This record gives C-alpha cells, structure tokens and sequence, in this order.
C-alpha cells in the first residue's frame, strides 16, 4: 500500500515500463483502427 | 551522446542513458492528443 | 477496462523480479509508430481530394 | 502470468526502480552492520 | 527473504499506476554510499595492515 | 541553472534522461560483490 505522489515527485519517481508499454500499445490499436474505418468510408 | 557538457550528472559507470518513463508518458501524452485532432477532423468529413 | 500492463518477463534471480522496457526500448517503439500513422493520415486527407 | 526472460531480453528490459531501491538499501545496511561489528573488534 | 521495494507511490491518475525512482535517482544513491564504504573498509585494512 | 531531474535533455521530445535500472544492477553487482570480498577477507582475521 504505497502513499500517493506528490506533484513534485514527477520526472523523480515515475511509470513501470510495461504501464506504459500497455497504454502504447492501446494508443496504436485506436489509431490503426480508426484510420481503418475511415479508409472503408472513402466509397461509404 | 551524453557527454559532461551536456548531461550534468552524467556518470558513464552506470551505461548508457535513455529517456525516463515520464518522458514516454510525457511524449505520449502529447502525440496521442496531436493525432486525435487530425483523426477527428476526418471523421468529420467522411461519417 | 483495466490500465493495460505489457510486454514484462521474469528475470532467473528472483530478487530482480518482472523486468520491463526501458525508455530507449519505448522511445524507439514510439518513433517507429509515429511516422506510418503521421503518413497515413497525411494521404487519406489527400485521397480525400482525389476521389 | 508473464514469461520468464531470454539472455538477449537484459538491456532492453529492466527491473523495476522500486526493487532497485529497495536492494541498493539492503545492501547498504548489510556492509554498514559488517562495518561496524569489525570496528567492534578492532577498537572495542 | 522476500524481495525488498522501497520508494514508490501513486500516482493521481490511476492509469500510470505505482511510480518508482528513476535510474537518475539510484544512481545518486548509489554514488553517495560507495565513498564512505569504500573508505571505510581501507580504513580497516590499514589498521589490521598496521600489525 | 538547470535542476538535477532536468540537466540531460537529449532529445528535446523526450526529456532530461537517466541511466536504466539494468546499469544500476550491473553496477551495484559489481559493487557488491567486489566490497563482500573485501570485508569477508577482513572477517576472516584472527
């Protein structure tokens, strides 16, 4: 039960590299996706 | 390269040096946020 | 949904535990998938245009 | 559940800030009691 | 004995989880308890060299 | 004057950079092992 970061502790304390590989990966997937579904629109 | 003139606590004993994970987040944050607006304009035109 | 955790594997001494990408592993991850969706966006826009 | 890591893994993937502290500190205190009992024996 | 973590904390925003020291931070640490232990111990071998 | 968690900026959409925590365990390897060595020669003085 770690205590909560203070304002200050960014870019002293910061993100597990797997948090971050997994938000990564989920920004890319939405992007793909997206730009995927707008290609299938191009002729509706 | 990092380099004592440009790295101020550089201590090569320690490797190679590599953005933090808050500078990931950080650039993260900034891209996805870029990239959203652009993808929203087109969805706009094409739905 | 569950804040996504990825790509971990365990190290043989225990004592280092769940070992994850580092920056430099996540920089360069994100350089290379910056530019095809940066492009792709660029040429639907154009593609747009030309239909 | 994650998969145990491969020799060319190391440099690429590393352990967490957190376990890093915590055995820089172990390691500390170990060196720091061994210290101390030699100077027990040498000067007391 | 179990593995030991120290100097985390959590993060505000519940999706970048547990922050823990950057290698920047450890390698103050580090750098600041080798001198005194490195010294220490030549200390000690001068007095046990010193009979 | 630049702070101590902000001296390194190589890559200005990156940020200020720090060793890994693979060359913090490298070092504190080495450092351990070699200061074990020492002190348990010194502990084996009658």
């Amino acid at each position: 039960g770690w205590p909560f970061c203070s304002d200050e502790d960014w870019n002293t304390k910061c993100p597990s590299g797997c948090r971050m590989k997994g938000l990564i990966d989920e920004v890319d997937q939405d992007f793909t996706s997206r730009i995927n579904k707008l290609r299938d629109s191009l002729f509706n | 390269v990092a380099t004592r003139d440009n790295c101020c606590i550089l201590d090569e004993r320690f490797g190679s040096y590599c953005p933090t994970t808050c500078g990931i987040a950080d650039f993260l944050n900034n891209y996805q946020t870029s990239v959203d607006k652009d993808l929203r304009t087109l969805e706009g035109i094409l739905y | 949904r569950k804040p996504p955790d990825a790509d971990g594997c365990l190290h043989a001494d225990p004592d280092l535990g769940v070992l994850c990408p580092t920056g430099c592993k996540l920089q360069d991850t994100l350089v290379r998938q910056e530019r095809p969706i940066r492009k792709s966006i660029e040429d639907l826009r154009n593609t747009v245009d030309s239909v």
